[PDB]
RNA sequence: AAAUUGAAGAGUUUGAUCAUGGCUCAGAUUGAACGCUGGCGGCAGGCCUAACACAUGCAAGUCGAACGGUAACAAGAAGAAGCUUGCUUCUUUGCUGACGAGUGGCGGACGGGUGAGUAAUGUCUGGGAAACUGCCUGAUGGAGGGGGAUAACUACUGGAAACGGUAGCUAAUACCGCAUAACGUCGCAAGACCAAAGAGGGGGACCUUCGGGCCUCUUGCCAUCGGAUGUGCCCAGAUGGGAUUAGCUAGUAGGUGGGGUAACGGCUCACCUAGGCGACGAUCCCUAGCUGGUCUGAGAGGAUGACCAGCCACACUGGAACUGAGACACGGUCCAGACUCCUACGGGAGGCAGCAGUGGGGAAUAUUGCACAAUGGGCGCAAGCCUGAUGCAGCCAUGCCGCGUGUAUGAAGAAGGCCUUCGGGUUGUAAAGUACUUUCAGCGGGGAGGAAGGGAGUAAAGUUAAUACCUUUGCUCAUUGACGUUACCCGCAGAAGAAGCACCGGCUAACUCCGUGCCAGCAGCCGCGGUAAUACGGAGGGUGCAAGCGUUAAUCGGAAUUACUGGGCGUAAAGCGCACGCAGGCGGUUUGUUAAGUCAGAUGUGAAAUCCCCGGGCUCAACCUGGGAACUGCAUCUGAUACUGG
């Protein structure tokens, strides 16, 4: 299938694992899945402050 | 074969399936004999074959092996083949 | 007072047996709605006489062969 | 056989042992036939711990009933009391 | 299991005194009870029936002292109970031991009832109950332990509920600082401004 | 004194309205996973996926009061060794406690695990006859007398091992005859047949070949009739979808005769009649363990089968049989197929979907823990042994509940931050400071309860020739705990050791600034980003929940959007183009008969567990528990014919 990546900046190519979570985009024709941030490789958005436990960011010090 | 009483006890259950093997072939033979004289004509030999098979049926039915509804069933069949049989 | 159902006989094109049509009434579950059901039996009578066409009564009893379980009591409008 | 014994229906550290007429052949706390009253160990004073009923009880061990060990001292204990 | 910040905010917020301090200075004098905390608290915008039902909710949860799981229990339990649910409700919520402490009079607030319930300070039927959700029976007698009989705070409390129109559903005696609980308070006894359609509407819907 | 406390809509088509109609949302729930965070305790849950294979340890043993015997076990008891006047020895188990191995009974069919197969041979509900049933119990009688083998062992002996062969051995509640019997069997009767086993505790008189007779007791063994339980069989009603699955069945329908199981049975063969099933869904395909129950819903309904309980099916796969009352048997047997592992190449060993744990799969499942102390189970007269059942211990916020993470204050509305109409407001009684408390955690102590029984002794009764011996009844003493650093309580000292998560345009509870500039981006729908969009990111502030907060996965309500309760077809989707007509559905009016449908009462049952009502116990709730109600269903019996039907 082929999902969306959330926030902004990752580190995500050719031969990475994610996982996949249920949740479409409407304003995309065909994606019906996103990757949920956190997983085994897709690490958590940079400088995010707000709303971490949907984009996988640590607590600030 | 992991435990010694289940050893044990298929050593003693194949000595006991050689004797009942035996006991039962013994039976089988002896009834077999009563229909053999039912189907080669005369009723004396009938009877005398249904009256020597008899306390041989009954003793293994009170000795363990077969039971006493399979003697029964047995030798009221044959009674009544024989009574009825010219 | 031991249970006994009645019937209508529609095949007997067997030896000492005979083929029921019993009519039952139920209410629907569902809709509420009154249905005729049928509970079709296979019913041996000894010694033969009904025919096709009239009513007959039935005792449960043990199976006989293979499937009939049932036996007839009464002969209840013979007529044709 | 058929014996009366005791089946555990409490929870963690509260016992709470009903008195069925059992099957030995059955689990302690599976299958039955009849409950026969309760026993309660950790009930204090002014609750009423054991209500067996002696009538069923006699009943069921005439027909080859075994009463169990400690079934038996509760017995003994309920007719020593009362 | 308890709110852990200030204790005016949500009186201001809700609209009205919501009892939470002890009454030695008054309400207005001690804060700026009038609008909403926060810097939008001045603009005041238009409540819909869902709206006014949760300040309903929120004003008698932070009043009593419990939370949502809790109040949800409650209303539950009053539903299940035969007779008027916002009756039912609030009787179950004034049988809290933390609450009867408060009218009774040996705390400044319920903050400080449940506290000494929960220090080994409250010792109901000779049995101490560290519970601030406990419900007291009729004829329920509450009384304090030896080693808080002799505290200044007790005393002050009770100096203090003095202002307040006390319970007519407590016979509490201060010579030995005890109470015994009369039958259950009503609708009438309790105060009229709790609407509880609100309530009963908002966990119907 | 009750099982009665029951129903919410919103956004979105249009310049704007009405109605239809689709989508989405607010809510509740689960065996849950992910992100962040995270304190304690109580009660529960913890391979949904690979019924994919297992290193390792333990799970079914038992009793000498059945027996021969006793090489390890204690006294070398006893005799007595070449006695050290106590160092030991060829002996001694027809002297003892006790059992290495063995015969012999019971249990292995119970307990424990998993839903592959199974849409009916299974399951639930209600009946029925044609049966079996060890251990349990009641009643009636016997329990007389012999025979020959064998395990152990012994001389070997085949083979690397697993195992096996020869000959002599012999004791059994081992095996098999003989004598006896019906309230048993067979037989219309007359008549024929059917088995047994003995052990232990003592003891006067008389004995005795001094082995042991003689007397009671305890217990065990046969035959038969009963009871309870369990099992086997049949019948009636329900038990997913598909007709783009319309014929299926030659042991198949039935009958006659024989043989076979515990019995009825095409259960099976040998002959006869061609029937049986099917539009009330046969046959075929896919999926699926069933039920009490569970969640949603006011109810009706929908989904579902986590834990537990009852039933079913399966033990690497397929096939089969034996012992045994009870199996075609999870750790019993044989063979075939695969895998793994030794081999001296002739050859041999194994099945963790048991309890822990390993490898593999997956988003995801926990210790290679203690104890039989309590409840049972198995064995044993009893002591006594085993139990990875069970009672507990450890980890996981996985679920529910409780508690705490302070408190009265405390105005210079401290300071700082935020924006600011730069006069002020917000944070904010918030913070600092003061008084007060020490729940919970740490330390030092006390400390119930789950434990009931059992053995050693003393008396009375019941026996008995007999206070011997045994049972019962009591009696005081010496006794038994994994949990256990037990629950619980007491004193220490200090506010410490303890709050995070999501949202803020409408649905929906909550608005102001800064940064890009249809770019970054948000998104459940309406939709936002083209110099400020209260909609993105950051900050302040507020909102909601709370050791939890959000998302994801799944079901239902709303959805009256499958409408039996509870919808429509002139135009939003919906009258066949029309007519005839089978099955089927309905049916004008009066009376008589019956009582099937209907109604009222009663009985059996609808297991237990669960929901609800009234109460009780853990400090309280979660949790457990007693009674009641309920299980809206089925069968039977008794009365009514107003209505439908005959
Ligand atoms: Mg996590
Ligand atoms: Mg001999
Ligand atoms: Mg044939
Ligand atoms: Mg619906
Ligand atoms: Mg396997
Ligand atoms: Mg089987
Ligand atoms: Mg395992
Ligand atoms: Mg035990
Ligand atoms: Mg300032
Ligand atoms: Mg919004
Ligand atoms: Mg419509
Ligand atoms: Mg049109
Ligand atoms: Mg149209
Ligand atoms: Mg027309
Ligand atoms: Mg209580
Ligand atoms: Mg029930
Ligand atoms: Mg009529």
């Amino acid at each position: 299938v082929t999902s969306y990546i959330g926030g902004e900046g990752h580190n995500l190519q050719e031969h990475s694992v994610i996982l996949i979570r249920g949740g479409r985009v409407k304003d995309l024709p065909g994606v019906r899945y996103h990757t949920v941030r956190g997983a085994l490789d897709c690490s958590g958005v940079k400088d995010r402050k707000q709303a971490r436990s949907k984009y996988g960011v640590k607590r600030p010090k | 074969a992991n435990i010694k009483s289940a050893k044990k006890r298929a050593i003693q259950s194949e000595k006991a399936r050689k004797h009942n093997a035996s006991r039962r072939s013994m039976m089988r033979t002896f009834i077999k004999k009563v229909y053999a004289a039912i189907e080669a004509g005369d009723k004396a030999a009938a009877q005398k074959a249904f009256n020597e098979m008899q306390p041989i049926v009954d003793r293994q039915a009170a000795k363990g092996l077969i039971h006493k509804n399979k003697a029964a069933r047995h030798k009221a069949n044959l009674t009544a083949q024989i009574n009825k049989l010219a | 007072k031991i249970r006994t159902l009645q019937g209508r006989v529609v095949s007997d094109k067997m030896e000492k047996s005979i083929v029921v049509a019993i009519e039952r009434f139920v209410k629907h579950p569902i809709y509420g709605k009154f249905i005729k059901r049928t509970t079709k039996l296979h019913v041996h009578d000894e010694n033969n006489e009904c025919g096709i066409g009239d009513v007959v009564e039935i005792r449960e009893c043990r199976p006989l062969s293979k499937t009939k379980s049932w036996t007839l009591v009464r002969v209840v409008e013979k007529a044709v | 056989m058929v014996t009366i014994r005791l089946a555990r229906h409490g929870a963690k550290k509260r016992p709470f042992y009903q008195v069925v007429v059992a099957d030995s052949r059955n689990a302690r706390n599976g299958r039955f036939i009849e409950r026969v009253g309760f026993f309660n160990p950790i009930a204090s004073e002014k609750e009423e711990g054991t209500r067996l009923d002696l009538d069923r009880i006699a009943h069921w061990v005439g027909q080859g009933a075994t009463i169990s060990d400690r079934v038996a001292a509760l017995i003994k204990e309920v007719n020593k009391a009362a | 299991a308890r709110y852990l910040g200030p204790k005016l905010k949500l009186s201001r917020r809700e609209g009205t005194d919501l009892f939470l301090k002890s009454g030695v200075r008054a309400i207005d004098t001690k804060c700026k009870i009038e609008q909403a905390p926060g810097q939008h608290g001045a603009r005041k915008p238009r409540l819909s029936d869902y709206g006014v039902q949760l300040r309903e909710k929120q004003k008698v949860r932070r009043i009593y002292g419990v939370l949502e799981r809790q109040f949800r229990n409650y209303y539950k339990e009053a539903a299940r109970l035969k007779g008027n649910t916002g009756e039912n409700l609030l009787a179950l919520l004034e049988g809290r031991l933390d609450n009867v402490v408060y009218r009774m009079g040996f705390g400044a607030t319920r903050a400080e009832a449940r506290q000494l319930v929960s220090h080994k300070a409250i010792m109901v039927n000779g049995r101490v109950v560290n519970i601030a959700s406990y419900q007291v029976s009729p004829n329920d007698v509450v009384s304090i332990r030896e080693k808080a009989k002799k505290q200044s705070r007790v005393k002050a409390a009770l100096e203090l509920a003095e202002q307040r129109e006390k319970p007519t559903w407590l016979e509490v005696d201060a010579g030995k600082m005890e109470g015994t609980f009369k039958r259950k308070p009503e609708r009438s006894d309790l105060s009229a401004d709790i609407n509880e359609h609100l309530i009963v509407e908002l966990y119907s819907k």
